[PDB]
């Protein structure tokens, strides 16, 4: 399976967006457009490419295979914070100054405000099976929200409010599953927390000596990997109230802040990219670096991503069009059948059928 | 070769009719199939007679299913042209299920190939829907199943007879047999497909057409013979509305979800006490399971369609399911156990597409009506009766229990676990030590999964009771039974990674 | 009262034949008539003519099995000698097709009155049996039903007319419509079972064994046209008679040859397609092969499902005859053989099922690694006219023995295998998230998500399962559009966070 | 329901005695001859066998019967131990240093397993009975496969050679792949194994002999009976070599030799030498009850109460066959796999009406 980067600097003289093969370097797709801004690209649905604009009121879209910007904008009420999209495709979160906003990709329809925060949204996230999102904001304030308490709503409240940290949230990564997720937090403070989305308790806390700009942890869990204020790395083994400093636990080589961090499927690479303007591959064995990427100005996005079937067919079209996103506060639009693909009836099935209409004829006629 | 020595000794035995289908059997397994030219020649004979033509079908079925590529396009429409011949001789009603039967798979192959599809379809496919619309009405069922082909695999070349087949399969889906009225309503609903955008509005306009004739049903009913014609029809039209939910479309659609779920409820909201007993008040009354069961299908295929895109409306659903549960409860079984096992399956397909965004069991008067509905069909309680009495309802409510604690555990409170430990505890021992439920081996495996379930998803404030549970599978791996037995030696794999971690 | 203004409420409409059975099918969902006596008259005045028998029918089908046990000791000798006049009236197929199926719920409940099964026995069940042998060449099978349920429920009153029975269901063991073959067969089983009954059972399986012996030699005559087909008919016939006789609830202890019957598998199998002389009558021996070796094989497991983990010390043998079997009958176009080589694996999901982690499969031996080799080869993906999920059956029961056996001899199994397994399963389940291929169908990647269950939960002690990227896997196949693979998904992923998060140190 | 079978050296009047757990009322009581130190087992919830002491055969009871029946197991050498299969299909015996196994379908001696150099202390099966591990006065700790003893010189799939003195008693977790084993050696010492890896995960060093092991089901605490009267509590809930006040069972004046943990694991059992069968909470360690035996303690465990031991007309399904004294015909009951499979209300009247149906339309 080709693994993929998918990487947005603050610059962007030619190309707003940037994917390339893993293992290779070689540009797999582009995209054209204005910047992204921090934590504000999202992937939806495996078809389109958001990307909430830097310094702008708006978020602009994509088709995986044009390297122009659709027509269509999500214009906010004030400028675009963060963007995620929901793992399913179903539902976009943007954070639009202090408050949150949910979409449906169904029918466009702005379903909720969430206004919680008294400080900006600064990141935003769903668990692996889309049933909650975890919100941290300058007001160093991280709140769990359940979708279906928030969708079934009629103002809704976190299911758990996490005020521990003591500094404005700069990141968080949550862990595979729903209630049985863990979300890894980072802060001003110089701490990195892991928590657990169903009890509401903190599991652990590690103390660091400079600012924690990135936080992110491999599927099984294994490592925390945080990114300094400084350029390093840092590598937590997850086997309370830790410390750190441990001198082959740091990557070394960012010569600036490391505000992204994402890890490879089976755990063994490391994607980091800085404000020095430079991509990062890294051995997370050897903490050596593989690939050393420049773009033309400090990173704001960048992910380690299973291509879809959409990155690799260069014919590909999505399958709906993006509905118009609404501006302000039973019509869904979908496609009929999907439930019972691969239901097909078998050889044997097919052949157990028109032998048993033989055997019927046989003993009718 | 192999393939044709197996292939002629068939022909020279053919060259008997009782043994035909467990040859073309065994020619089947062989591949053989898949030299033909005689066996193409040898089935064209046996087809020109009235007393051969079994064996020439038989044979033609075995060519069509086991053809090449080359074979198939080279005789495809010969085999077309001698299947309508066939459809229009007068032959009797088994004849033409066997022609419709070889009918299907060559329609279905021929689709794949983009020249006989084109052939087909401009100069051939006409002609079989006039030959399968001018069939005897002894032969409507096959007459129903070759439109339904044809209409499968060549829907743009079957809008020219849109207007015959409609009033064709209109006129069945009223019909007492229960297979002709589910083949009928199956054709019915392929209509908005038939034709050369468009096919999205005509889906529109059907869909609405078929809600506003069952209110204007469901009002005829909620007011002899009439009543029983009126039911008919009403379940009829909700199956047709439900076949299009849950089918395949070529276009995407919008669903009204609001609308179906007004029918729904106005359907599931007359009960019992709302009928009078005086006048034709006890044939409505008796009549009321029927109408309730067709809106719980309406849902469930809404529930398919929709998917956790009706998170929106979970509220509503989940307050539905403990009204109807409500409104139809009383070695004897209990009655209305069809409609309990039809609400219990809509709960796990509704959890089965929600994950843990379901809802269910957490908070609130419909959370715990409920479970106490759940908790009390899940019980155990000289004479005529049954020992696996009400066993139906056990296993459904156990399935959606045990779905819904694996999937929605972590979020439900301590209480409703102890609760289920309580009583699935003493039960696993209870049945491991009448007339009950737990005398069905699949009532049994339902629970050990709900014990395991509550193992796996337990409350962080309640730990389930590990050791009981562990001593439950180790005697249910003892049991008689291959499907208890074998769940309950599965199970102990998975209590392993729970009782020795590796991290 | 409620429920009789509703049994009232049919008498009226009643006193409509096409809507009846679904006005029967409402009085059952209603409980009315087990919560009664004009029902009992207008049913037995509906069946004093032809032209009202089926009314009359349809309203005992509800009067038997939904009455009261009262109502049933009052009215059930009646109910019976209506049901024996209406066997003797000449009436169609249909109508014994019906009155075989009320009086199957009827005897089944009286059995369990002892004395109306006591009354029955005495008086009445020889005259039923007389009646259902006395009936006409195109009422065979519901004659054959209606002496099943006789012989179900009063087997001791059955014994006077042994002899009678037994002529009657051998002249259908070789029928060529596989519902009356079926019927017959699963009627002659029983027949050691009624009148000694352990010393019955065990002298009908060796007549069975040595009739089968005779079949064998003469099918594979020179390997060891018309008359070889009444031949196979008659040795399917009678192997069915031995599986059901093997499988079948008896009500004495027996004593199984198990090493006679494994025997007689071992030749039947022994046979195969190599052996046979492709001169004369061969190319007809060859044809006939295939499914006189599914014979065996549903004798192989009506064998284990009798005797159990018993089996274990005949477990070589076992184990060795499944790679025979494949290596045998090995060769969007569907691959030959599939029916076999699904039946193998099916043996194969059996033995485990029955033996758990004692099976002994997949662990060292050319009878392990050919095994292995084979479901490999039946689960790995594809490298015109036809199917895109061809090669899906064999696929899904490969799938299936391999999930099974690495569930319960994972252990066990050496770790090169399950690094063979990691190497190949995990590049497939990502492979089919991002034309022709058996993972087209759901069936067969729900299977294959199993399989990768198996893997993590059973690994070798030597070797560390790929958690992380089986994590990936089963998060990709949540988000899919089959509801199937994605609810398996779901709670595979449940167990993985089990998996993930310990609760103990 | 859970009881405590127990049984003393001396046995005067009863061989066995069956007691509630909460209650102490005796259930059931046996005559017969004097049952030896691990030699007493239940035999598929039906039978009751127990070696004698000192002697070379197995004597035999029906579960509600007090008269042993006149079937003997006899052995060509003195009976050292005695267990059964979880499963009710095999029954082992140590004789001297061998081991015997018998069929109970058939009853014949199956193997003979001689791989120990000295007597055969203790034996006993995994949960699935898949596997026996068999402990030995020569100082070692076999692994036996079913499957490969039974298709088979047979070898043990593993040699556990670390305790320096004769093995006192073995305990075996749930499964047998995955099952963890427990044993116990006059070495002080009690270790935790691993059946698939054949690893060491634990041991703990004592300052006395130690007589007895056993765990709870889940795993959580070990309990040692010593060579003094004092039963330790060992927390594996909470590294690879420890050594041992609050986790201290006091009050046993003579060593603990049996040892057993209810289903719940809140209830500890032990027999000692001063002819005294005692009752423990685990969490308090306090004595809940204290039962007095005529003679030193020789078995004495829980389990739960079998339909067997509840019914007073209860018979055993199938007779004891006659097990062969030397080295197909399987004797069993059929259609037992697919109890339960009965046809359920909607199946049956969903093939009512479809006959009701199909009769309607033809007629």
């Amino acid at each position: 399976p080709m693994e993929v980067a998918v990487c947005t600097d603050s610059a962007a003289p030619m190309w707003s967006c940037i994917v390339w093969e893993l293992h290779s370097g070689a540009n797999l797709l582009t995209y054209r457009g204005g910047q992204a801004g921090p934590r504000g690209l999202a992937l939806l649905n495996g078809e389109y490419l958001l990307a909430a604009q830097l310094g702008k009121n708006y978020i602009s879209a994509w088709e995986l295979q044009r390297k122009d910007q659709l027509q269509q904008k999500i214009m906010c009420p004030g400028p675009v914070t963060c963007l995620t999209a929901s793992p399913n495709g179903l539902y976009v979160l943007a954070g639009v100054a202090e408050s949150i906003h949910l979409w449906e990709v169904s029918t466009g329809n702005l379903l909720v405000i969430l206004s919680r925060h008294y400080q900006d949204v600064s990141c935003l996230q769903f668990t692996g099976d889309s049933s909650h999102f975890i919100s941290g904001g300058k007001d160093c304030l991280v709140l769990v929200w359940s979708l279906c308490s928030v969708l079934q709503a009629d103002i809704p409240a976190p299911r758990h409010v996490w005020s521990h940290h003591a500094l404005p949230i700069t990141d968080l990564h949550c862990g595979f599953g729903g209630p049985l997720a863990r979300v890894a937090t980072s802060s001003l403070d110089q701490t990195v927390k892991l928590w657990e989305v169903s009890s509401g308790e903190l599991l652990l806390s590690v103390l660091f000596d400079v600012s924690i700009m990135a936080v992110t942890m491999d599927l099984a869990e294994h490592h925390m990997f945080c990114g300094g204020s400084e350029g390093s790395i840092f590598q937590v083994d997850l086997f309370r109230e830790r410390s750190f400093h441990d001198a082959g636990k740091v990557f070394k080589g960012h010569r600036n802040q490391v505000t992204c961090l994402s890890v490879s499927t089976d755990g063994s690479v490391l994607l980091s990219g800085s404000h020095d303007e430079t991509v990062r591959l890294w051995d997370v064995q050897s903490k050596q670096c593989i690939r050393t990427v420049a773009l033309k100005g400090p990173v704001t996005n960048a992910a380690i991503l299973l291509a879809p079937v959409s990155m690799l067919s260069s014919d590909f079209r999505p399958s709906l069009p993006l509905p118009h996103f609404n501006k302000h506060l039973g019509g869904l639009t979908l496609r009929l059948g999907l439930h019972q693909q691969g239901s097909e009836p078998s050889y044997l099935d097919r052949t157990e059928q028109l032998q048993a209409v033989l055997c019927s004829t046989m003993e009718k006629s | 070769s192999g393939p044709r020595l197996r292939l002629l000794l068939l022909e020279s035995v053919s060259g008997s009719a009782p043994h035909l289908p467990g040859l073309m059997c065994l020619l089947r397994l062989h591949g053989s199939v898949g030299a033909l030219g005689a066996l193409v020649s040898l089935s064209n004979a046996r087809l020109s007679s009235i007393k051969t033509r079994f064996e020439g079908l038989c044979l033609l079925s075995l060519l069509v299913g086991e053809s090449p590529t080359e074979l198939f396009q080279q005789h495809c429409v010969s085999w077309l042209r001698s299947i309508q011949q066939v459809l229009q001789t007068q032959d009797p009603p088994a004849t033409m299920e066997l022609a419709v039967a070889v009918l299907r798979d060559l329609l279905r192959y021929a689709a794949q190939l983009p020249a006989l599809f084109r052939d087909i379809s401009m100069n051939h496919l006409p002609g079989l829907l006039t030959s399968l619309l001018g069939l005897r009405p002894e032969c409507e069922q096959s007459a129903l199943e070759g439109m339904k082909a044809c209409m499968t695999y060549f829907p743009r070349a079957c809008g020219s007879l849109k207007g015959k087949l409609a009033s064709f399969f209109l006129s069945r889906v009223d019909a007492l047999s229960p297979q002709l009225q589910q083949l009928a309503c199956e054709c019915y609903s392929r209509l908005p497909s038939l034709g050369a955008l468009k096919h999205t509005e005509s889906w529109e306009q059907e869909l609405h057409s078929l809600l506003a004739s069952l209110h204007t049903l469901l009002g005829a009913l909620y007011e002899a013979h009439v009543l029983l014609q009126l039911r008919q029809r009403f379940s009829g039209l909700a199956r047709c509305l439900g076949l299009m939910l849950s089918s395949e479309f070529g276009a995407p659609v919008s669903v009204p979800v609001q609308e179906i779920l007004d029918f729904i409820c106005r359907t599931l909201s007359v009960s019992s006490k709302n009928i009078s007993l005086h006048g034709d008040g006890p044939l409505r009354l008796l009549l009321l399971p029927s109408i309730h069961l067709e809106a719980l299908d309406l849902l469930s295929a809404l529930i398919l369609a929709c998917g956790s895109r009706l998170l929106r409306f979970g509220i509503l659903i989940g307050r539905l399911l403990p009204q109807v549960l409500n409104s139809w409860s009383i070695g004897q079984e209990r009655p209305y156990s069809t409609v309990r096992t039809k609400v219990y399956a809509i709960l796990e397909l509704w959890v089965q597409v929600c994950g843990a965004s379901a809802g269910m069991l957490q908070g609130g008067a419909s959370g715990e009506a409920l479970l106490t509905h759940l908790l009390s069909d899940i019980s155990p309680p000289h004479r005529k009766g049954d020992s696996n009495a009400n066993s139906d309802v056990c296993a459904a409510a156990l399935r959606g229990l045990s779905r819904t604690i694996l999937m929605c555990g972590p979020l439900i409170k301590e209480e409703t676990h102890r609760r289920l430990h309580d009583l699935v505890l003493p039960l696993v021992m209870g049945v491991q030590q009448g007339s009950s439920p737990y005398t069905s081996s699949r009532c049994r495996r339902e629970l050990y999964c709900l014990l395991l379930a509550l193992l796996l998803a337990p409350s962080p404030r309640c730990p389930p009771p590990l050791a009981c549970a562990l001593q439950a599978f180790s005697l249910g791996q003892r049991e008689d039974s291959l499907e208890v037995s074998s769940f309950c030696s599965e199970a102990l794999v998975t209590c392993a990674a729970l009782t020795h971690p590796r991290v």
